[PDB]
């Protein structure tokens, strides 16, 4: 009945030895914090103990290292630094013994190495720390599960700390993320980890994407990693290539043409809800980096000189593929459910309309052609799809060049308005509570 | 460490 004992406590169905197991616990943080994360650190570190015990341990000493509310948060990673070095420099020491010995997934070491990193990085107080982290990625000794728990814990890092504190560094850990998303990895789950992990440090690795050596072995990197066997991998490698959109614009003409759209357009396509997300994300992520460029360049134009950066209308030129599936994506209605969900139709339809606001006015006769063969649809989705989709280039081509189009429709937008189907009936509502709201 |  000791804190093995305790920790397990933390997950038994009973309420009452939980709220028990809970009561202790928060004492131990209170009234003896030093060994409480010391011996929490030692039992995470021994293989020997439950994987019960482990993941509680690791969740304890996470949780006296971080909270979601930055006031909170501040202070808890004060209250870290205020302990004894000593006491630090061996709860440092235990949990990072522990990456490579733990058998279940995900790892609860990198979370705490992730927690005391974030307090300590920031005032140079565990300088080894990322050495050791790239040192058991890349040497061609350690495990399966040596790779995978690093490039899950610099994964965490990356995700929460300021990458303000990491560009010093960001050719180091570059390095071993690259080093676990090579193809010639036989993990996918190291592959996966280093995939995330990678999502993460895009943010200070501008260094290394204006090298076009080193931009293009990423790129390839990513690439090869839509075509992962394993779901998780791909959906990983995808989100990179939609933030790669956002944060690196400027250099995508040498692989879009020839790779991106392929990639996107397929993955939009995907019947894997997760990634069609993505390739609709991506695509709404270019409409929206080129719309910011309208902007800066139109502002640029008042200063009669050019603007820093140009748009090269990737959104426009895909109008030709992205309106169809976008349309047709629109046919995945949820008959049941959450108007808050986020599925492939919700990301379509906002996509479109952005596509819309893009490509201004090339976006109606692209569009109209699915309204027309399905506003009057017996399934009551394509009947919806053609009054949304309708509702969505609304905003875009110019205000009088729309009127026309408003005329005849009209009188069916009315109609559906006492459509059967309540979700047409609601859909029919809000396009023409567009119309009469824009266009006077 | 933790102890003396």
């Amino acid at each position: 009945m000791e804190l093995i004992t305790i920790l397990e406590k933390t997950v038994s169905p009973d309420r009452l030895e939980l709220e028990a197991a809970q009561k202790f616990l928060e004492r131990a943080a209170v009234e003896n914090l030093p060994t409480f994360l010391v011996e929490l650190s030692r039992v995470l570190a021994n293989p020997g103990n439950s994987q019960v015990a482990r993941v509680a341990a690791g969740l304890q000493i996470k949780n006296s290292l971080t909270s979601k509310d930055p006031d909170i948060k501040a202070q808890y990673q004060q209250r870290w630094l205020a302990i004894d070095a000593n006491a630090r420099r061996e709860v440092k020491n235990y949990v990072l013994h522990t990456l490579g010995t733990e058998t279940y997934r995900p790892s609860s070491a990198s979370q705490c190495v992730a927690g005391i990193a974030c307090a300590e990085i920031p005032v140079n107080q565990w300088p080894e720390l990322i050495p050791q982290l790239v040192a058991n990625v890349t040497n061609p000794n350690s495990t399966e599960h040596m790779k995978e728990s690093t490039l899950e814990a610099i994964g965490y890092i990356c995700q929460d700390i300021d990458p303000e504190q990491l560009q010093d560094k960001s050719n180091e850990i570059l390095t071993a993320i690259i080093q676990g998303m090579r193809k010639e990895e036989p993990s996918n789950n190291v592959k996966l980890a280093a995939t995330n992990a990678l999502l993460n440090s895009l943010e200070f690795t501008k260094a290394n994407f204006d090298k076009e050596s080193e931009r293009h072995f990423i790129m390839q990197v990513v690439c090869e990693a839509t075509q992962c066997p394993d779901t998780r991998v791909r959906v990983a490698a995808l989100q990179n290539l939609v933030k790669i959109m956002s944060l690196y614009y400027q250099y995508m003409e040498t692989y879009m043409g020839p790779a991106l759209f392929a990639i996107t357009i397929e993955a939009m396509k995907s019947d894997i809800d997760e990634v069609a997300l993505q390739g609709i994300e991506f695509w709404s992520n270019v409409c929206d980096e080129e719309m910011d460029l309208a902007i800066e360049a139109s502002e640029a134009a008042e200063q009669g000189r050019p603007p820093e950066h140009t748009s090269k209308f990737y959104a426009k030129g895909a109008l030709q593929y992205l309106v169809p599936i976008l349309t047709q994506t629109l046919t995945k209605q949820d008959e049941n459910d959450d108007d808050d969900d986020w599925n492939p139709c919700k990301a379509a339809g906002v996509c479109l309309m952005l596509l819309a606001t893009c490509c201004e006015d090339d976006i109606v006769p692209h569009v109209l052609p699915f309204i027309k063969e399905h506003i009057k649809n017996p399934d009551w989705r394509y009947r919806d799809a053609a009054v949304m989709a309708f509702g969505c280039i609304l905003e875009g081509p110019e205000p009088s060049q729309l009127k026309p189009l408003v005329i005849q429709a009209m009188p069916t937008l009315i109609e559906l308005m006492k459509d059967p189907s309540v979700v047409v009936r609601d859909t029919a509502a809000w396009t023409v509570g567009r119309i009469c709201e824009l266009l006077p | 460490g933790l102890f003396g």
